[PDB]
């Protein structure tokens, strides 16, 4: 899929690999500030935040930073650290997200007039990439969709440069075609090259001594590391701005790295009485969807999935995370867990549950204390086995646990959790 | 151009990769389904030269040729239509596009997931121009009971017995997920006369084929007397739905669920916007997936009660 990257690490990106001979300015010069930043050694290593007056914004995946105030415009290093005092580590929100501001970029501050502020966007889709422009970019842009000149470079097409200067350029100012000419046809390369999904540059500043870049977003297709590698290093894909990962979703995040076999946990309400455990991408959301029918909205505790045939071991590892999450603190109700899941294809449900059973029993203590009740409907290769190892672990422990087969509709087991029919 | 039947009871293909246990699985399958003949004829690949396989035709033990060369396989076997490409993620893209250079092969299913969307997009060109089918990236495949099953799809002969799936029935379905597919296969078995063609489109961006590619062709089979999708928030893929009913393009009975409905963690692009305006054009939408087998039920029943379904006669299977 694809994957938003920080505006440092795109233009990082775009600095070591555009090739344009429209001149680029500033080129490196930007520094990553955060909370535990060091300022005496940061300064020595930039020093060339002394040469000039900057500017400062949170990277952190929000958008129209400008419209929104924040962004401190135009200040010294020290009106860049005021400015810094009351926001570094501070709550912000932003439509409907709220986070903590906590990784900021500073940069040279770059006068110019508004008249050379510009738009620029590339991105994908089934039919090509679009590429846009608009002779009028930065905050005031308005609905640049509505606005923007747009030309397809259809799927293994090449972007003709008089295409660009003939359509995409048709309102831009006659002195600067052939420079914009040149960056657009270098930054279409790249954007192929480096297997970018989309590439905003909002405003593109051209003035007299040539080509700004002074705000970019980018989001790349992650699949194509085993290609990009070379170029991209090790390279980071940062989650929206939000709450931050708890270390359970970190850990399993770091399992599904090390596997062919996809490994999702995301927690809604950690204090929630409703857990799920799905096989099944599909499944996974079906089961959510029919929670949320069923009235379990507020009590849905996380969603996410163990897909794709993982081992014994590695359901182990999730299973026991999600024991562990709903061991924390007690519900007056009980709480569920509904261990459900589509009909496996080539997945040895045996060998799954396996896992599933060994966690079951090593936090078995914990879960009779805190009224966990199991559902569990579940199909494919060797399922029968899985089934019974299920039942089993139940008697043996004592821990409540409904099995059930593919005789039953994939969702009934989580109208039965609920009570809103009964268990057969 | 794009062929309306991909898959019979003679059916040919090619599997490029070491997939002895896949393989196997698919004429375990053709032996259920009393199909004369073994659905697979040869294997390729490149890092290997050419042997021989062992495999077994019900109890008696077969041969299938393992080719180095692509050109060799196609060659050699130009009745085989039909290419399931089990090749790595570092190899799937090259493959696939070597195998459009041999016209006879009218259907590639893709399996491999990872493919970067950009490398997708030059397939999915190609196999347009050529009038070729791809099933995937990113896909188990499909099943046309009774005569085709692409490769692991489901799965074991226990499945297959399970949901009937070595006969035909009257319905047709789609879906992204492989998952889900089994899923239908078995909701469907128990719910109607069975399965008439199932697909997997896949779980990637840009999917080979469509939703509404798989739809048409279901509209354009006699046998397929009824077509079930299962839909997914993202995207605008099921409004094509709802201008074919209504320029009648499309006019067998057309049950759809949109799955993402809880997307409280575009407006049209929503399950439930795209739930409501597939009800609004005539297609059969269940109040939630809870009730999507007893709409199926119900949209079935009504076919056999005025005819358009006449319920065949249940022959056990061949011997297993
Ligand atoms: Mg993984």
């Amino acid at each position: 899929s694809a994957k938003a990257i920080s505006e440092q690490t795109g233009k990082e990106l775009l600095y070591k690999f555009i090739c344009t001979t429209s001149a680029i300015q500033n080129r490196f010069k930007y520094a990553r500030v955060t909370p535990d930043t060091d300022w005496a050694r940061l300064l020595q290593d930039h020093p060339w935040l002394l040469s000039q007056n900057l500017v400062v914004k949170p990277d952190q995946l929000i958008k129209r930073r400008g419209k929104l105030g924040l962004v401190g415009v135009n200040l010294t290093l020290d009106g860049v650290k005021s400015w810094l005092k009351p926001r570094l580590g501070q709550e912000a929100t932003v439509g409907k997200a709220t986070g903590f501001l906590k990784n900021f970029l500073i940069e040279p501050f770059v006068p110019h007039s508004q008249a050379e502020e510009f738009y620029v966007c590339i991105y994908a889709t089934r039919e090509g990439d679009y590429v846009l422009f608009h002779h009028e970019g930065g905050v005031d842009v308005g609905d640049v969709d509505a606005k923007a000149q747009k030309l397809l470079v259809g799927v293994d097409e090449k972007l003709n440069p008089e295409d660009i200067k003939k359509h995409l350029l048709v309102h831009a100012p006659e002195d600067k075609k052939e420079i914009l000419a040149s960056f657009i046809s270098g930054l279409f390369n790249f954007y192929e090259d480096l297997y970018f999904t989309y590439l905003e540059i909002n405003p593109l500043v051209v003035t007299k001594d040539g080509v700004y870049v002074l705000d970019l977003a980018a989001k790349v297709d992650a699949t194509a590391d085993y290609i990009c590698k070379v170029k991209w290093g090790d390279i980071e894909f940062p989650p929206p701005f939000g709450r931050e990962a708890y270390p359970e979703e970190a850990y399993i995040a770091d399992l599904d790295a090390k596997s062919g076999a996809s490994l999702k946990l995301t927690l809604l309400n950690p204090k929630g009485r409703i857990w799920t455990m799905v096989a099944g991408g599909g499944a996974s959301v079906v089961y959510s969807d029919t929670i949320c029918d069923l009235g379990g909205v507020n009590e849905l505790a996380n969603y996410g999935e163990y897909s794709g045939a993982p081992s014994e071991q590695q359901t182990y590892d999730y299973a026991k995370t999600i024991l562990s999450l709903m061991t924390r603190e007690k519900h007056p109700d009980g709480k569920i867990l509904i261990i459900g899941g589509s009909i496996a294809n080539f997945t040895n449900v045996a060998a799954t549950f396996k896992g599933i059973v060994r966690a079951i029993r090593d936090y078995q203590g914990p879960l009779k204390e805190h009224e966990v009740t199991i559902f569990v409907r579940r199909g494919g290769p060797n399922y029968q086995e899985g089934l019974r190892v299920m039942g089993e672990v139940g008697k043996t422990t004592g821990i409540p646990i409904h099995v059930f087969g593919t005789e039953t509709h994939m969702t009934a087991i989580v109208g039965m959790a609920l009570g809103h029919r009964p268990i057969p | 151009g794009k062929s309306t039947t991909l898959f019979s009871r003679h059916t040919k293909a090619i599997v490029w990769g070491m997939q002895t246990r896949a393989v196997q699985g698919m004429l375990d399958f053709d032996y259920v389904c009393s199909r004369d003949e073994p659905s697979v004829a040869a294997m390729v690949y490149p890092f290997t030269g050419d042997h021989k396989q062992k495999f077994y035709w019900g109890h008696k033990e077969i041969l299938i040729p393992v080719f180095k060369n692509m050109a060799d396989a196609m060659r050699k076997h130009p009745e085989v239509d039909v290419l399931i490409n089990f090749a790595s993620l570092r190899s799937a893209y090259d493959s696939t596009m070597e195998t459009m250079n041999y016209a006879q092969i009218r259907t590639i299913a893709i399996i491999a997931e990872g493919i970067p969307e950009a490398l997708t997009r030059k397939l999915i060109k190609k196999a347009d121009q050529k009038g070729v089918t791809i099933i995937g990236p990113a896909t188990v495949g499909g099943i046309k009971p009774g005569c085709f099953k692409i490769g692991n799809t489901g799965g074991m002969l226990d499945n297959i017995l399970a949901s009937k799936l070595y006969r035909p029935g009257s319905v047709a379905y789609v879906s992204r997920s492989g998952g889900m597919s089994n899923e239908l296969n078995n909701i469907i078995s128990r719910t109607t006369d069975g399965v008439y063609e199932g697909v997997a489109i896949g779980g990637d961006r840009y999917p080979g084929s469509t939703f509404m590619d798989h739809v048409l062709r279901y509209q354009d089979t006699p046998g397929v007397k009824m077509i079930v999708v299962l839909g997914e928030i993202g995207g605008t893929e099921e409004y094509k739905i709802c201008r074919g009913i209504k320029e009648g393009r499309l006019t067998k009975p057309i049950v759809c669920w949109c799955i993402g409905t809880c997307a409280t963690m575009q407006a049209s692009e929503t399950a439930v916007a795209k739930n409501q305006a597939l009800k609004e054009a005539g297609v059969f939408v269940p109040r939630s997936f809870d009730e999507l087998g007893e709409i199926i039920q119900s949209v079935y029943e009504d076919l056999v009660a005025n005819g358009v379904i006449v319920p065949a006669q249940e022959v056990p299977p061949p011997t297993v």
